[PDB]
């Protein structure tokens, strides 16, 4: 009958009546419900979960409600509002020190904002200016204000602010509301940060989140367990509405009249744009947006087809990508299923298959970039694969496994396995190849190091390096300049050499403690160090380098490589080289060869039973 | 408890060797348990197991059976204990 009052409880969504008291519950069985906003003309709450780690939606208006899974992959999500206009939706996370964006189905993540970002709180929006606010009360407690596509980011308030729980507008006198719960008040200003008067001085526990409707304030506060209200000009009328509550989180004035209809500058062809279509405060008024890491072409309208250069990345519980085309280095969490203990990866950009392997689940598996069409590749007789190879030309699959202490291979979909190094090896692991030449190479433990190379199908078997190796847990080739890059853990050092066995120097020694992962991409040699959790890069002929991801836990590998662009070539690729199963390169000429249980016949190309 | 350093003496041994005096070595017990949550945070990763921060090293000489001169050795304990990780052994599982 007047102002209904909509908050997170911490396990359920409430609605209370700002009139009278009985709360009527909108969303129950909640694990941690903390922030929440609307979009009333779509009819849908949405909501953020800080335990369940993800942000939720749900249609009020249909009975039986059942929820929507929208995010997955946040780790603290303290703050959330809705854009009404843009048909957006704006979230903060005070651990990851980011501030995303997407469209209401959860699709076209994109982080707005990663820098200076200690630990943000709440989050407001004003769609028909373009400018969203939010609050941050770390190390530097300040009132932000930016653009909502991302520019024209400007600190608006910096002194007399300690902890600035909660913040709202007030869009029919165009001010901002917000409340420190250390300092003790809350106080309004316009929407820049100029005539800052206050409004309540004394008498505030604990504050967290505030909301405004008419003349009157309502917000939360966490010492009283309650809602308080007052006056939206004058302190006074400094009231308790609703009491004894569960704990209380974010709260909003529910009603059409807190959402007020104007005119989408997208219009109904999305702006023109491929993909998002933001809000702007810069004429006119939007601004085509492309999803993480994705940069945006010259239309200034249309998206890239993804991103061109990509670095995967292997944890030990999950996979990760992250796009090197954008500064942000935003590791997309690679949405996908029982990885207990991911170790070696590798790419294919023809079908864009990714190759990972697992040393408790025992399989080499393969999925998409976006994590679609997990598939076990090979399932049994398998130990521990501590590197994995594509051969992009033969189409054929490259390990290696020191449980059984061999190397085999079979084509990229798991058929015809053949072991190709079996004898003099010792807890062997990373494995590069080079299908134009036709050498294999690979790397084995600190009993006898060694970099030993050979042919594709197990020939030649010519030891490369033999002086000076520890723990040579890497391995990676630049084929435009002849030379291969290794690194070593127990020498804590990295160095590089030539094919011919020309060159040997070292790259850089000064803190490289332990690298398990490594690879190459252009001009940049990218790394994983164990003991320090963290990633970086190296400048090829240079010596800079540049931390692209510090602080994470359980690294594994990486392998770094383009999308949908390949090179090289040989007779292999040609109808297999004629070869009824494996097409073996080298360069004495390709060697078709059977699997087990089959032998080759007197073409020396086909492959029947005895 | 909170990660102190707990003494008791012993002797250091070679098998039928002993030392003359004994040594009070020193145990990393207690429970460096996970802080607890900011003043102003959201409620609902790392383990930091009291682990010998510094070492100690000291010359204790050694006595064998009749027959056969004090023979004489360094042994090194621990003196202090913190909280940090664990990052040697380099393997898979
Ligand atoms: C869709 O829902 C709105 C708002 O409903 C409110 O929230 C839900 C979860 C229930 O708890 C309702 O009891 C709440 O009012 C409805 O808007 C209302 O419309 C009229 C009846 C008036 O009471 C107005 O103040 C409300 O906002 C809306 O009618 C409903 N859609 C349909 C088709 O009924
Ligand atoms: C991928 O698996 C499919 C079947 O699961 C296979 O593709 C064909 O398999 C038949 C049967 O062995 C062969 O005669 C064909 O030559 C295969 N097709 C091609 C294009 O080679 C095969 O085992 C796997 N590899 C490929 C490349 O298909
Ligand atoms: C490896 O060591 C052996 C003997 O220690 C030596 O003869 C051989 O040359 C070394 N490897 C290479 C590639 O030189
Ligand atoms: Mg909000
Ligand atoms: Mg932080």
């Amino acid at each position: 009958a007047d102002p209904l009052l909509l908050y997170a409880n911490r396990r359920d969504l409430r609605l209370v009546d700002a009139t009278n008291e009985n709360a009527t519950i909108v969303v129950g069985g909640l694990e941690d419900a903390a922030a929440v906003d609307f979009v009333f003309s779509h009819g849908l709450i949405y909501w953020s979960d800080v335990s369940e780690e993800a942000i939720k939606r749900t249609e009020f208006n249909k009975t039986e409600s059942v929820q929507n899974v929208v995010v997955s992959g946040l780790l603290s999500p303290d703050g959330l509002a809705c854009d009404w206009l843009g048909e957006k939706l704006y979230w903060t996370d005070s651990e990851t020190n980011r501030i995303e964006v997407s469209n209401l189905d959860g699709s076209l993540r994109k982080v707005l904002f990663w820098q200076e970002l200690d630990q943000p709180r709440a989050i407001a929006l004003d769609p028909s200016s373009g400018f969203m606010y939010w609050t941050d009360w770390g190390e530097v407690p300040k009132i932000e204000r930016a653009g909502m596509d991302g520019s024209s980011r400007f600190i608006i308030i910096n002194s007399e602010i300690y902890w600035p729980n909660g913040l709202t507008l007030d869009y029919e006198e165009q001010k901002l509301y917000w409340a420190d719960a250390k300092l003790n008040f809350i106080h309004k200003s316009n929407l820049d940060g100029t005539n800052r008067q206050a409004v309540v001085k004394g008498s505030l526990p604990h504050p967290f989140a505030l909301t405004l409707f008419e003349d009157i304030l309502y917000w939360t506060d966490w010492s009283t367990h309650s809602i308080l209200a007052c006056n939206k000009y004058t302190g006074e009328g400094l009231r308790e509405i609703h009491s004894d509550i569960f704990s209380p989180m974010d709260i909003h004035a529910f009603s059409q009249q807190r959402q007020p209809n104007a005119t989408n500058p997208c219009g109904i062809d999305n702006g023109g744009c491929s993909h998002l279509c933001l809000m702007s405060p810069v004429k006119p008024f939007y601004q085509c947006a492309c999803p993480t890491g994705v940069k945006l072409l010259e239309n200034g309208k249309t998206c890239k087809d993804g991103a061109t250069e990509l670095l995967l990345l292997a944890r030990r519980t999950d996979l990760r990508r992250i796009s090197l085309d954008t500064p942000d280095f935003t590791d997309i969490v690679l949405q996908l299923e029982d990885i207990r203990h991911a170790i070696a990866i590798d790419y294919d950009p023809v079908e864009g298959y990714i190759y990972w392997t697992d040393d408790e689940v025992r399989a080499i598996r393969r999925s998409f970039i976006d994590g679609s069409g997990s598939q076990f590749v090979v399932t049994a007789q398998i130990a521990h694969p501590d590197g994995i190879a594509v051969d992009w030309v033969a189409r054929n699959l490259y390990w290696t496994d020191t449980g059984t202490d061999r190397i085999e291979v079979t084509r990229l979909n798991g058929t015809m396995r053949k072991i190709l190094i079996s004898e003099d090896l010792e807890e062997p692991r990373a494995i590069v190849l080079d299908p134009m030449v036709g050498y294999m190479y690979w790397t084995d433990w600190g009993e006898i190091p060694k970099i030993e190379r050979a042919a594709l199908d197990g020939s030649d078997r010519v030891v490369l390096v033999n002086t000076s190796l520890g723990w040579p847990n890497g391995l990676a080739l630049d084929y435009d300049e002849g030379k291969i890059y290794w690194g070593d853990a127990k020498t804590d050092k990295i160095e590089v050499m030539n094919t011919d066995g020309t060159g040997r120097r070292v790259l850089v020694e000064d803190k490289i403690p332990h690298i398990f992962g490594f690879t190459l991409l252009g001009d940049y040699v990218y790394w994983t160090d164990w003991q320090r959790r963290s990633i970086e890069r190296v400048h090829k002929r240079s010596a800079e380098r540049e931390v692209i991801i510090d602080q994470l836990p359980d690294l594994m590998g990486l392998k770094a490589t383009n999308v949908h662009r390949v090179i090289g070539s040989n007779p292999c690729a040609e109808e297999n080289g004629g070869c009824s199963h494996l097409c073996l390169y080298r360069p004495q000429g390709l060697r078709c060869a059977c699997p087990i249980g089959f032998e080759l016949i007197s073409d020396m190309k086909t492959c029947i039973v005895p | 408890y909170s990660c102190r350093e707990l003494h008791f003496t012993r002797y250091v041994t070679d098998g039928p060797c002993r030392s003359a005096k004994p040594v009070t070595e020193l145990v990393c017990s207690g429970q460096c348990g996970p802080a607890r949550l900011l003043p102003n945070a959201i409620g609902r990763g790392p383990d930091f197991r009291c682990i010998p921060d510094r070492y100690r090293a000291q010359r204790v000489q050694l006595l064998c059976p009749g027959g056969e001169a004090p023979r004489a050795r360094k042994v090194r304990l621990v003196a202090s204990c913190k909280c940090k990780r664990l990052t040697r052994f380099h393997n898979q599982s």
